[PDB]
């Protein structure tokens, strides 16, 4: 109870294996990164932050519009909303090739074309 | 006079200002998947958030909120409505959840994996743009798994039910599992030996340990079938997203993989997700991922970074223009 | 599941019937090679090459079964009989494929537009053509090829980056240059105008940031390289634009189905990307023919795939899924049946 | 084959063995030709003012009478964990390291940060320590044993400062303490009678209001004298600076700091496990009262506790030795062989 030498002792001997690496801690953004500085993680921080900063402002001047993307085809075309989208395009796809299916179907024989004046014997 | 931050997640509201390295607040359903479906529930966390929490004056400072990805154009409208009328807020903005994380990651162009508390999104941002016809979502997410390792716990003896019990468990998710590179080999080692077992302390004193367990739970980010769902490991569901693009930003995309969200805060999952992802790719793909420390706050990070460039200070959605346009205007202003 | 490999003069694109855009795109092995043509032109002229090409495909690209998937292979307007016979010989002996079927890219490339009537303009890294095609059969008398495509392109801008001062010619300096003229090139609507505003100012010059950090900055270049395409003499060739052999093409088609062709003119191939081609081959096209023509260009967003695309889609319908060339039949008829089967 | 226990204060050596309860020996860390510790003050420089090792002749004079005439043992015979600062340079670790084997043979040694010892004492690997001893006070957040030092405090406000200004204040009363000697009286003073209140304004108020407030000292010479809200007010520097000219906030102020400057994560964590150790926080009330500024800086709905060990005039020393006594901790000392095969340079990768 009062915090006896020996018991002192058990509780710790039984936390200090009950403890992870330091190395998993940073790597959850408890600890800051060993290997930088003790002292200045505070500058360190800000100044990997502008860096940031300063990508972002600029990155951001350049941003294309929605209209060059599809352009590249990034952005399907073009309509109707972000959700149906995915959908959509699926019903596109389909319905073309359904669209082109008895089209190939019903294709002419040679000799169709030959008298339609269309290519030699 | 400042701009505030404020991500609306699915579990937990995080707030803040803009500037400042994390949100002030964060707190804990109206939001359930990622969507806002109650209104009124919803403005009422606004309010708390506002003034309980943030101690601010709404009218005071502009504010740049959150949305899931393939948030309606009508919700987008609606909370822009609700921030102008109910709160006439100087100006406001909305901004798409992954792609704060993606900015704050320092990029404009990858991949990201949001897995947060009852949804988990994989979203292909190009240049600021997120390609909706190839965004993933998963409703596998953080809730789920907490349960999960409840439900499996269950094998152990132990039996928790409560709220209460549920809220141990999901600290016991929280400060021991972790995702396992081979989970077939990792169960086999399991066996093996001990060292993979831990212990853990219950509020009142009395100590369980755990074991598996603590790689089973994560493991079901990768198997949805451990908990019922014919859906793919987040892994596949990454690949398939990635390819659902244009061909040309595939290498990007690949080269470009970055994680948000509480879910993804297990150790090991970004090793875990390099060999996943590397085994279903072209043989000859530089793939990598990445995983900020600070990702717990990705999103919201993002938020404040981008609510404070002096070149985003043109975009805002002023009181004017919604007074002039409506809330349409939302639509032709954040994209 | 089928195959689609579109063995490109520069690029293979090879994927999977069904869904859009192929997996694999590689240099015409490949990459890996990059890192230490057998078909220049569009046709195959090594075999051994070209059957180590494929084995790299099915084994390094694609990881599959050769011996488990049916394969759709594209082959140039005008391939020799005694070529798709070969490609059907090499596929059925030294992969034993299943099946298999041998389709043209620019036939496959207009399907994939959705039709089965029109012209196509398929220009891509060693040859560009012409191709009228009609109810889904290409008119060879008609077929028109220009062995001026990308590559030449791609030269000529570094031939012309050499005005600025600039010097590339190592193989990896071209590739920079190959970059810069997808990024920055362009098709002008008005060449001579174009020049003229050039010397004019403001936002024509662009700058490129080389790998190496120097940025370069690069003026009229960007609309000249491209404009190689309707003046072939900027690159020393008595040949016609491709408008101009567009045209011809048309021409030298029967009069009725003139309409059709002039109103359905599709564009295929990576060469054609340049923005404002479009435009650009309407104003030509238009100026060219009869004065009350309906005159339409496409150009589909995604056409540096054309090809492939319709490769998947034709191999979907189930119509076509009756054509394959089965291992069967080739055994029974040998090589010479794909001239009956693939058409 | 018993390890030694070395505690190297800005004011105090705290000097014994693993598994005592307390310091066999603590003496002054000041230093027929060197004169160190309380015979150092009979007979007519503080090598470690603000806690960090800045002359290493004299520390080593230091050491070597602690090993001789204070423990009186054999420093080639036992294992010896020495106390640093937080924040003590790498350097310097290198050079204690250095000093300890080359000077001393020592069999094998190790260097701990006080604050995480204190922390361990109060049987936790979690929390954040206000450690405020003789010329220095800081705060250090640790977290599963490991010291957070971007958040770390400092604040060269410490117990001597405390001492001076209770001089500084006896003067209004008339009183005139100024000898070295004279100053130790005033220290004696300031341990017995002084105190933090609870309400300073108030605590004002009622100090005119009646008398029951004023306490009796007698000085060495039998003399006699009164003191009155000098008292409280003394101490009431670590939570105003400003009483002593310091531009700096207040040791509150300061932990408030510390635990936001953490990840929000364990921010609750730190609140309810704020472990205070170091002699200058032994005065009474000093516990409520950083539990009151504590409660008003913080969220309303958040868990704050304040750990006050009666013994924290020793908690470093303790927690020391409790370490260095566990058969676990057997296997990370720093052995003469390791250092002779690494060099200095090996502290780095086993003291952490
Ligand atoms: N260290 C951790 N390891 C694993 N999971 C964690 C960890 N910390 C928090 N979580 C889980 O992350 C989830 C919440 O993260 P997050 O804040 O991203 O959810 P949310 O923001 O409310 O929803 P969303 O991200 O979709 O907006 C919680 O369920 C929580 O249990
Ligand atoms: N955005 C672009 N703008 C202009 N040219 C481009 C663009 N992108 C690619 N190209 C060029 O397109 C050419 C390749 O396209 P394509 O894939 O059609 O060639 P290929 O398929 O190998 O040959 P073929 O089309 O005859 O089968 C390359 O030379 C490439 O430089
Ligand atoms: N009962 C007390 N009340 C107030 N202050 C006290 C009390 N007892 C001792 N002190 C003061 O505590 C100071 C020393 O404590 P401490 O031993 O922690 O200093 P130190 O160890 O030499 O420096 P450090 O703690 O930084 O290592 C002395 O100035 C002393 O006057
Ligand atoms: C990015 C890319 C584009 C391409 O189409 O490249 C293909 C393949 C390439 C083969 C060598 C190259 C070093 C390897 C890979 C480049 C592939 O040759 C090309 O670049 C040639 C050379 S210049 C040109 O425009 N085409 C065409
Ligand atoms: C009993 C004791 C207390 C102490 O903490 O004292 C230590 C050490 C001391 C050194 C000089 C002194 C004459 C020698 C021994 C005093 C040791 O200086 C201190 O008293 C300084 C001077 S004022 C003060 O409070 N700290 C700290
Ligand atoms: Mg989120
Ligand atoms: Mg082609
Ligand atoms: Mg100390």
């Amino acid at each position: 109870a009062p915090g006896s030498l020996s018991e002192r002792k058990n509780v710790l001997q039984l936390k200090l294996q009950q403890r992870r690496t330091r190395e998993e801690l940073v790597s959850q953004g408890i600890m800051p990164p060993l290997k930088s500085p003790a002292a200045f993680h505070e500058q360190r921080e800000s100044l990997e932050r502008a860096r940031t900063e300063d990508y972002l402002k600029r990155k951001i001047r350049s941003r294309p519009e929605r209209a060059e993307l599809v352009r590249m085809h990034i952005l399907e075309e073009t309509s109707a909303e972000p959700s149906l989208q995915a959908k959509q395009l699926k019903l596109k796809r389909a319905r073309l090739a359904d669209d082109l299916n008895e089209k190939i179907a019903q294709r002419p024989e040679r000799m169709e074309l030959v008298e339609k004046n269309i290519l030699p014997v | 006079t400042t701009a505030l931050v404020c991500d609306n997640g699915s579990g937990l509201v995080k707030a803040g200002f803009a500037g400042d390295d994390a949100p002030r607040a964060v707190f804990p359903y109206p939001i359930e998947h990622g969507i806002i479906t109650n209104w009124d529930d919803m403005e009422k966390i606004w309010h708390h958030t506002f003034y309980n929490e943030l101690r601010v004056a709404p009218e005071e400072h502009p504010t740049l909120l959150t949305e899931a990805p393939l948030n309606p154009k009508a919700n987008r409208e609606k909370m822009t409505q609700i921030m102008f009328e109910t709160f006439n807020v100087p100006a406001m903005y909305v901004a798409i959840q992954a792609v704060l994380s993606l900015y704050a990651s320092g990029r404009t162009t990858g991949i990201v994996l949001d897995s947060g508390d009852g949804v988990t999104h994989n979203v292909p941002i190009y240049e600021g743009y997120a390609l909706p016809h190839a965004i993933m979502r998963l409703d596998l997410a953080g809730r789920d798994l907490t349960d999960y390792l409840m439900k499996i716990l269950t094998e152990r003896g132990y039996s928790f039910v409560t709220t209460a019990e549920r809220e141990i468990v999901r600290d016991i998710k929280e400060k021991l599992c972790y995702v396992a590179l081979d989970f077939e080999n990792e169960m086999a080692t399991a066996a093996s030996s001990s060292s993979l077992e831990k212990s853990y302390e219950l509020p009142d004193g009395q100590v369980i340990t755990i074991g598996n367990e603590r790689f089973r739970c994560p493991e079901t980010l990768f198997q949805p079938s451990f908990i019922g769902m014919e859906s793919a490991g987040i892994h596949e569901t990454t690949y398939n997203s990635i390819m659902k693009c244009d061909i040309d930003i595939r290498k990007d995309l690949y080269a470009n993989n970055v994680m948000s969200g509480g879910t993804t805060m297990y150790p090991g999952i970004a090793d875990r997700m390099q060999k996943e992802i590397t085994a279903l790719a072209p043989s000859t793909m530089k793939i990598k991922i990445i995983a900020p420390p600070e990702r717990k706050y990705s999103v919201w990070i993002g938020g404040s970074i981008l609510a404070s460039l002096s070149t985003f200070q043109q975009m805002w959605i002023t009181k004017q223009e919604y007074d002039e346009a409506g809330p349409s205007i939302v639509h032709r202003k954040c994209f």
